[PDB]
């Protein structure tokens, strides 16, 4: 039933909606979101659990 | 707009 | 002088006016010679001379040329201190707009336009345009476009059209439009659409178009062109020791500002495209924004220290702005400080001051004294022999402090017994010394306190701290009326000592002369001070016009009261010494001695009972060992019986017989039971355990032990502190309010383990912080409660009213709480009261109720008596002196004067750091009486009553009420009225977990009002075989059912509904859901029968709750008018119910949900006020519906609940003040030719003198409801703007003062504190009356 309140239909329009979340005010492109996505919780130079 | 930064509505 | 103060916004040509030049570069000093830079933010041309009468180049000096202007440099030859008072100015290049009027919430140019606040902050950012001009096109007023919509108008329309964008569009909008035309316009077209709703924000927005019209403002000057600029002494540049320099923040926020208007100032020269422009008056705009107020708007711009800078708004507001820690409180000269010891030789006006604190802060007084002898020449040799200490300082000091008062103080300064007066007396050593007694008031004692001394200079102020201050003027409490200098902890332990008794003492069975005989025998060693023998006594009273008669008899007595009564004063009876004195009996000989005979006799008889209570408990030699801790010895078997219970009662656990909540809720009793066991056979095998025999053989008598001694006396201790001592300690919480099982079953005596003594540590910790975070939330109460009641002063002396309140004693709950006695005593009777008869008067009908009259009251039996109240004065602007009553400090009428505001809230704030954060029997004999009742007999011979809020009462042997009950709903009362009962008797029973609903008449029952398919079902039991069409609950319910809620019902022979004696009646009730009904169809009852059942935070939190006015979240439901109740059109998002005057209107119904269990069925009939449900009731509908005298009893009685419950003691006329100050604001229903709008909120007492000069000459008047405000909101809702300013929320206060245009008049006490003004209140009352009568003259 959470799968039935999304406004996302694939991987493109999930990356954009984080997107428009972290830095509301302007349209993202294909590889801002991405890159973005990518530096969250995947890149060892920007997140350590120790 | 949603943002109320000036260096992004530069940027932008 | 000055009468006023103003408040408005600034124009252009005002800050222009207010400055002496334009600030133009962010140049502060040079870096070689630090010399102001010319132009810039120090510059000495613009705000004045940095040295005494010298120009910055040096041509001119020497003040011989005062008024010239250096032609050289321009700065003019004058003083420095000009550096503190002249402002500057910068002229913007671009207008910016005011972040108070745009971002305080309500907007003021949004709702002065009438646009949301998304499309101003949009317009603002060069985001959107916006139509200012419609021309001729479809286009309109105050349309948003975008930039390609622009260009389309642009293309399509051309030049008719305007459109603009930025802080300029929007001075546009505010510029062009007109207030009279638009708020007329609001006006006759609000009354088609006065819908609440809009008839809210539509009045709001009109009486904001009319404060702008009528105040002079204009609307666009809430947009900055010109911006001023501060003193530079008030943001200073200031070096330190090592060339270092330190400075404000305002010099780093106008520096910004400054170099980003240059910038824009350039940009606008070279012609750039519009992309960077924009860009440059958004940063302007910025910058503007965080000087004013920093981080409102954004992020908080920060210091090269990672810090956000502080701005014009951090300096004014909070706990650190000017108003709290500048204004309102100060840093003083002449005073010292130090720790404090005790002396115990002074007199009850003394105090031991040192010797150098003495010289230091009475060095002008000595230098005077010194060069008037002679004794020096001038001022600077009269330092140095100071300096020096020769030997005739000493004797200059001891003739300046003679008959010089000093005050000293104790923090937290909690109530005014906190500053008292002493005269001082030099001592040597360090420390201050301060006299046992008064060490209550302070709260002070000796493990390492200190205190504060202070020097009145001024001759009106020592005659103020002599007549008003001097400790021997405190002796009462200005709460309740006690003394508060009773003798505390060794006087007591000496006292009690000296007047006790022994069997076989030495000297027993003499007969002595008198007092001194009996002092000479003590003294010599031949008789005990604990011997019994008989005195010949002398006694006086006074029963004549003021003389005193006297008696002589012979008295059984001991030595020790004999030579007690030496210190007695004559005309007190000898009865007062002849007991085992305890503390109780010390404070009543203190109070008795103030009745009688007066103050001076009483402070000369303390003192007395303090050096001879300290004198005798020395001679005791009082002491305390190991052995004064008895154990008794039959705790070892107790603790094994109940260890025995424990297992026995876990081995039924094991085997599956009891479940493991009742195992651990029975184990909890059976050690609860062991602990009392042990508690009571260790305090008696203590408290007489002495077998003392005496001529023949042995016999028993009280104790001598030291430990029951001070505990018995009331000296330090109690039982439940002897329990841990010499019982055992008991069972210990969780931190989460869980009873652990096993209790610790040892003493301090014997010692714990280590594991008991862990789970003590528990408990220790959760109170020592409890502690401390509960002080907060005190402080901030008293200081709510000090704002909201500060103004109010005694101002009249009888206003003439013949309202008031009816006292009657508290009853509920038990036994009498409350006499009537202590709620009497001190008030002003309201109407000619007589004693039980007939014409029985006492009165001229205004009688201060002293002690006398008390007694007379009491000799007779009288229950109610009304008296004067505050909430009822008719006094404007204060209270009268009657309605107040008595000054509880005083012992009189209070005086005309007195800041009674002040008082309450200290005395309802000081102790609050003691508050915490089935059948119906009878005792005693006497009548039965009920009331509001409606009755009727039943079947088996007993009395029914079908009254829902019916009262049972007891009647005495003389008619007073001793206990009042009521009864349920539907309960069978056992016997009747009117009946003359003994104890032990029950007079009504009911069922604990049901209660029956009766009938109405005998008659015929038939199954009506339900079908099957309905909310019925045909449940039958099964196994005895009894079944009613029972009623259901919602998990059972069929919706297409519920057409008509089912009900059995009564009929005649004619198969009909049957006659209720008196009105054409129907005689059944319906019933809500899940019913319990077994009623036999066919099978007939009698009037009265079972026909249908019904199954089923204190301390300072509730104070806070009750003068905040908070809202329940399950408030009752009361009956708006009266009239016969019914459900109504049963529209379902939940219950509707109405209810139909017999002769009126009835618009009025309303929701209900159906979780609400309504109380009230549809052939009720209802007057105003009565509950239609239970729950917790709400002020504001007790204030509707009832009076305002309902109100005050309720909160009054509810506040009286937590604190009784504690011990504290207030007086009941200091919660009347706070309610009286909750009930200022009236709202208007009806205007009626009063000049006053239909629906506005006005203050009463402006109503109250506007209606009373209309009326008197033949006009119709305005009608009004009143209103109940929390203290907080009440406090803010003043008519000054600097109470309200200084109080809370300076942002809000300011920006709305200011858009009003309001005045304010310094009325109160914090007015006139902040300004430096005499008060009000006291010894400034007739100051400020004689200027109020020039006021009348001009
Ligand atoms: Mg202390
Ligand atoms: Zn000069
Ligand atoms: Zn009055």
């Amino acid at each position: 039933e959470t799968l039935r309140v999304d406004p996302t239909n694939d991987r493109l329009s999930a990356l954009v909606e984080i997107y428009r979340m972290m830095r509301p005010g302007e349209p993202p492109t294909r590889e801002a979101a991405e890159s973005l996505f990518e530096n969250l919780f995947f890149s060892e130079d920007r997140y350590d659990l120790s | 707009g949603r943002t109320t930064d000036p260096v992004r509505m530069y940027m932008r | 002088e000055f009468d006023a103060i103003k408040i408005a916004l600034a124009s252009p040509d005002m800050i222009r006016s207010w400055s002496f030049g334009e600030v133009k570069k962010p140049e502060t000093i040079n870096y070689r010679t630090f010399k102001p830079e010319r132009d810039g933010l120090f510059c000495a041309r613009i705000f004045g001379p940095v040295k005494d009468y010298e120009c910055l180049c040096g041509k001119y000096k020497r003040l011989k040329h005062r008024g010239v202007i250096c032609e050289k440099c321009g700065v003019e030859v004058t003083q420095t201190k000009v550096r503190r008072e002249r402002m500057g100015h910068i002229e913007l290049a671009s207008p910016t707009a005011h972040i108070w009027f745009l971002k305080s919430l309500p907007s003021r140019i949004g709702l002065l336009l009438d646009m949301p606040l998304r499309d101003i902050e949009r317009v603002l950012y060069f985001e959107s345009y916006v139509v200012i001009e419609g021309g001729m096109t479809n286009l309109e007023r105050q349309q948003i476009l975008t930039e390609e919509q622009y260009l389309d108008a642009l293309e399509e329309f051309g030049d008719e059209f305007d459109a603009k964008m930025g802080a300029e569009a929007i001075q546009a909008l505010l510029k062009s439009m007109d207030l009279e035309q638009e708020c007329e316009q609001l006006r006759e077209e609000l009354n088609e659409t006065n819908s609440e709703t809009k008839r809210k924000k539509l009045t709001k927005r009109i009486k904001l178009l009319e404060a702008f019209v009528q105040s002079g403002n204009k609307p666009e000057w809430m947009i900055l062109t010109v911006l001023p600029v501060l003193p530079p002494d008030l943001r200073p540049l200031v070096p330190l020791d090592g060339g270092r320099f330190a400075t404000s923040d305002l010099n780093d926020l106008y520096r910004r500002v400054i170099n980003r208007n240059n910038r824009l100032k350039r940009l606008l020269d070279l012609a750039a495209p519009d992309i960077i422009v924009r860009n440059e008056k958004r940063m302007l705009q910025e910058a503007v924004d965080a000087l004013l107020d920093n981080g409102r708007r954004g992020r908080a711009i920060t210091g090269s220290n990672k810090r956000p800078l502080k701005s014009l708004a951090d300096m004014i507001k909070g706990k650190q702005g000017r108003f709290r820690q500048n204004l309102l409180g100060k840093r003083v000269d002449y005073s010292g400080r130090s720790v404090i010891t005790v002396g115990p030789y002074l007199r009850l006006h003394q105090c031991g001051l040192p010797k150098k604190m003495a010289l230091e802060l009475f060095k002008p007084f000595i230098y005077g004294k010194l060069e008037l002898r002679g004794l020096a020449t001038t001022i600077k040799a009269a330092k140095k022999m100071v300096e020096r200490e020769e030997a005739v300082v000493w004797d200059i000091l001891d003739e300046v402090i003679r008959e010089h008062p000093v005050l000293l103080n104790r923090a937290p300064t909690l109530h005014r017994l906190g500053i008292q007066a002493f005269e001082p007396v030099l001592i040597e050593g360090k420390a201050i010394q301060l006299h046992p007694l008064v060490c209550a008031a302070y709260n002070a004692d000796f493990d390492g306190d200190q205190m504060a001394v202070h020097v009145p200079l001024t001759l009106e102020a020592q005659l103020e701290a002599r007549a008003l201050m001097m400790s021997t003027n405190n002796i009462l409490s200005p709460a309740n009326g006690e003394p508060i200098i009773v003798p505390s902890q060794d006087v007591v332990l000496g006292l009690y000592y000296m007047t006790r008794d022994c069997v076989n003492a030495k000297g027993e069975g003499m007969v002595l002369t008198g007092p001194k005989e009996a002092e000479r025998l003590y003294r010599s060693g031949l008789a005990s001070l604990h011997a019994r023998v008989k005195v010949r006594i002398t006694e006086y009273e006074k029963d004549a016009n003021g003389e005193l008669v006297a008696k002589t008899s012979l008295k059984d007595t001991t030595v020790g009261r004999a030579i007690l009564w030496m210190i007695v004063p004559k005309g007190l009876p000898y009865s007062i010494v002849n007991q085992a004195l305890g503390k109780k009996a010390i404070s009543k000989m203190l109070n008795t001695c103030y009745r009688i005979l007066g103050l001076k006799p009483t402070v000369i008889f303390a003192d007395q009972i303090m050096y001879t209570g300290f004198a005798y408990a020395a001679r005791s030699g009082a002491s305390v060992g190991i052995d004064d801790m008895v154990i008794p010895e039959k705790k070892h078997e107790i603790i094994s019986e109940a260890e025995a219970e424990v297992a026995e009662i876990q081995e039924q656990f094991q085997s599956g017989l009891v479940t493991a909540g009742e195992r651990y809720n029975k184990v909890i009793d059976i050690w609860a039971a062991a602990n009392d066991r042990v508690s009571k056979a260790m305090m008696d095998n203590l408290q007489t355990e002495t077998v003392i025999n005496r001529d023949g053989q042995e016999e028993k008598q009280v104790s001598f032990n030291s430990i029951y001694m001070m505990a018995d006396s009331g000296a330090r201790g109690s039982a439940a502190q002897i329990r841990q001592l010499a019982g055992m300690r008991g069972l210990m919480a969780k931190p989460d309010g869980s009873i652990i099982e096993t209790p610790i079953t040892a003493n301090f005596r014997e010692g714990l383990n280590v594991l008991q003594y862990f789970i003590s540590t528990h408990g220790a910790r959760k109170g020592l912080a409890d502690t401390a975070l509960k002080t907060a939330n005190s402080g901030y109460l008293t200081r709510r409660l000090v704002d909201v009641a500060q103004d109010l002063v005694v101002t009249e002396d009888d206003c003439g009213t013949h309202e008031g309140i009816m006292m009657t004693p508290v009853i509920e709950g038990g036994d009498v709480k409350e006499p009537l006695r202590d709620r009497v005593l001190g008030r002003v009777t309201a109407e000619d009261v007589l004693k039980p008869g007939t014409a029985d008067i006492l009165v001229p009908r205004n009688t201060l109720l002293h002690e006398q009259w008390c007694d007379l009251l009491e000799e007779n039996s009288v229950d109610a008596v009304k008296v004067r109240s505050v909430v009822s004065c008719d006094t404007d602007f204060g209270v009268c002196a009657h309605c107040y009553g008595r000054d509880l400090a005083r012992g009189h009428i209070i005086n005309k004067g007195e800041a009674i505001g002040v008082i309450a809230a200290q005395s309802i704030g000081e102790p609050g750091t003691q508050l915490t954060m089935s059948s119906i029997q009878v005792k005693n004999k006497g009548s039965i009486k009920l009331s509001n009742v409606k009755s009727v007999v039943n079947s088996s011979g007993k009395l029914v009553i079908t009254s829902r809020n019916t009262e049972l009462k007891l009647i005495d042997e003389f008619g007073r009420t001793k206990e009042s009950y009521k009864v349920p709903y539907g309960a069978v009362l056992a016997k009747g009225d009117g009946e003359q009962v003994a104890g032990g008797e029950t007079v009504a029973n009911w069922d604990p977990h049901t209660m029956p609903v009766i009938t109405e008449v005998s008659g015929f029952v038939r199954f009506t009002d339900m079908i099957d398919g309905q909310t019925i079902t045909r449940q039958t039991d099964e196994l005895t075989g009894l079944s009613s069409l029972v009623v259901l609950d919602s998990a059972e319910r069929t919706a297409g059912g519920k057409d008509l809620r089912p009900a059995l019902k009564i009929v005649d022979a004619q198969g009909n509904d049957v006659l209720i004696p008196g009105t054409d009646m129907p005689a059944q009730y319906f019933l809500p859901g899940k019913a319990i009904v077994q009623l036999e169809d066919g099978v007939q009852i009698s009037s009265g029968d079972t026909l249908a059942r019904i199954p089923q935070t204190g301390g300072l939190p509730r104070v806070a709750d009750l003068f905040e006015a908070r809202r329940p979240k399950e408030p009752a439901i009361l009956a708006e008018i009266s009239g016969i109740v019914s459900f109504g059109k049963e529209t379902k998002g939940k219950r509707r119910l109405v209810i139909t005057p017999v002769d009126g209107s009835d618009p009025y119904e309303e929701m209900i949900p159906k979780w609400r269990q309504l109380n009230v069925f549809e052939g009720e009939r209802v007057e105003r006020g009565d509950v239609i449900s239970d729950g917790p009731e709400a002020p504001h509908d007790i204030l509707r519906l009832r009076g305002v005298h309902a109100v005050t009893r309720y909160i009054v009685n509810e506040v009286q609940d937590v604190y009784r419950l504690q011990g504290v003691k207030i007086n009941d006329k200091h919660i009347e003040v706070i309610v009286r100050q909750m009930l200022r604001k009236a709202t208007i229903v009806n205007a009626g030719s009063s000049d006053f709008l239909e629906g506005e909120q006005v203050e009463y007492s402006r109503v109250k003198i506007a209606n009373r000069e209309l009326e008197a000459n033949g006009k119709v008047g305005a009608t009004y409801s009143r209103d109940l405000l929390g203290i907080t909101k009440a406090s803010l809702a003043t008519e000054s703007f600097i109470s309200a300013a200084s109080f809370q929320e300076t942002t809000r206060v300011l920006t709305e003062a200011a858009v009003a245009g309001k005045r304010d008049e310094l009325r109160g006490l914090k007015e006139n504190v902040i300004v430096g003004r005499l008060i009000p209140a006291g010894t400034g009352y007739a100051y400020h009356q004689d200027r109020m009568r020039r006021r009348a003259a001009g």
